[PDB]
């Protein structure tokens, strides 16, 4: 029941050094494991970066060996990923994932060991840009009768002008996900972006129970926890 | 290297096959990944023919030689994805070796009308002296649309931003298209409208100042 959850910094100057770290829970680092990093450039396919073992031992994708450092925390039971003199096609999302102890070459002795990744992170967003980082000014977007349509009524929040990706928006701090849907950003003229959430409720609760719009912008460290009341 | 189409079509009910091509898959068991908009990647098959727990009985593998593949049989709605097959090369150290990826469309969904919402400005953000319309835009499919905006019933194009589609969990899309004001042009106008044109048809939504 191992899970994952990558943190890293967002934004990475160029010729700067990307660190990125993975924290393991409901299970250790110091088992039989091959702690993993895989990159996604946006809306392209998926690249393997490198594996480590809890004892130290690496294995690298040779297009990054010379740039990637893979590390290992027995104590904080977490391992991360550092990659040097970044550039903008190293812009992705970093995904740390688990594979199981594998023998694939032709001198195992057995063959059923197979490789695979079987555990993945949720991936974090990496930007590699010049520009600096700002954070979101956020609005509510609150429920009247011209966004209630019968039974049913709409609520939000506006979170505009942030840079670079993304934001993530919850509601009540996780306790509502039913009717939630973040649309995707927009890139505005000026470089920012700016996304909307909103969350369809029954209209006889409208008033009668309260909704919070839980903005986070991890790469310029802000979160707005916003109200959300109807007009 | 390692090879496979990048967009496949299946209709609902019906059977699929994806196939990756390479030198590295001889000799070697093959693992297969589904990946959905927005989210992470996830094993469907591994060892060559091996399913998760939580995987649908309806995926399977095989492979023989220099191919491999993945059989999805009676294809649901779910299983519309980019899949990517997976092998470690047979050179060097053995590095891991992803394949391009195809996505899989599946035919026969429901077409849907958009949903439009269209909130006015806050009044937070037009005491902070900014102005934005919000016009939110879901549940339709396909994913194919144009908005225009109305001050009044006069066209207005300046201050206007719009997304691409993307694609919901249901397999529907969404949209948004923003009109940035001044306060005093909100306050003073007769009403805004968002006009939302889909598969011919076009919706439009109106508020105003009050």
């Amino acid at each position: 029941q191992v899970q994952l959850q990558e943190s890293g910094p967002g934004l990475v100057k160029p010729s700067g050094t990307l660190s990125l770290t993975c924290a393991v829970s409901g299970g250790s680092i110091s088992s039989s494991n091959w702690w993993s990093w895989v990159r996604q450039p946006p809306g392209k396919g998926l690249e393997w970066i490198g594996e480590i073992y809890h004892g130290g031992s690496t294995n690298y994708n040779p297009s990054l060996k010379s740039r990637v450092t893979i590390s290992v925390d027995k104590s904080k039971n977490q391992f991360s990923l550092k990659l040097s003199s970044v550039t903008a096609a190293d812009t992705a999302v970093y995904y740390c994932a688990r594979a199981p102890p594998y023998c694939t070459s032709a001198s195992c002795p057995d063959d059923y060991y197979y490789y695979y990744m079987d555990v993945w992170g949720k991936g974090t967003t990496v930007t590699v840009s010049g520009a600096s980082t700002k954070g979101p000014s956020v609005f509510p977007l609150a429920p009247s009768s011209k966004s209630t349509s019968g039974g049913t009524a709409a609520l939000g929040c506006l979170v505009k002008d942030y840079f670079p990706e993304p934001v993530t928006v919850s509601w009540n701090s996780g306790a509502l996900t039913s009717g939630v849907h973040t649309f995707p950003a927009v890139l505005q003229s000026s470089g920012l972006y700016s996304l909307s959430s909103v969350v369809t409720v029954p209209s006889s609760s409208l008033g009668t129970q309260t909704y919070i719009c839980n903005v986070n912008h991890k790469p310029s460290n802000t979160k707005v926890d916003k109200r959300v009341e109807p007009k | 290297e390692l090879t496979q189409d990048p967009a496949v079509s299946v209709a609902l009910g019906q059977t699929v096959r994806i196939t990756c091509q390479g030198d590295s898959l001889r000799g070697y068991y093959a693992s297969w990944y589904q990946q959905k908009p927005g989210q992470a990647p996830v094993l469907v098959i591994y060892g060559k023919n091996n399913r998760p727990s939580g995987i649908p009985d309806r995926f399977s593998g095989s492979s023989s030689g220099n191919t491999a593949s993945l059989t999805i049989t009676g294809a649901q709605a779910e299983d519309e994805a980019d899949y990517y097959c997976n092998s470690r090369d047979s050179s060097g150290n053995h590095p891991v070796v992803f394949g391009g990826g195809t996505k899989l469309t599946v035919l026969g969904q429901p077409k849907g009308a958009p949903s439009v919402t269209l909130f006015p400005p806050s009044s937070e953000e037009l005491q902070a002296n900014k102005a934005t319309l919000v016009c939110l835009i879901s549940d339709f499919y396909p994913g194919a649309v144009t908005v225009a905006w109305k001050a009044d019933s006069s066209p207005v194009k300046a201050g206007v931003e719009t997304t691409t589609p993307s694609k919901q969990s249901n397999n529907k899309y969404a949209a948004s298209s923003y009109l940035s004001l001044t306060p005093e042009q909100w306050k003073s106008h007769r009403s805004y409208s968002c006009q939302v044109t889909h598969e011919g048809s076009t919706v439009e939504k109106t508020v105003a100042p009050t």
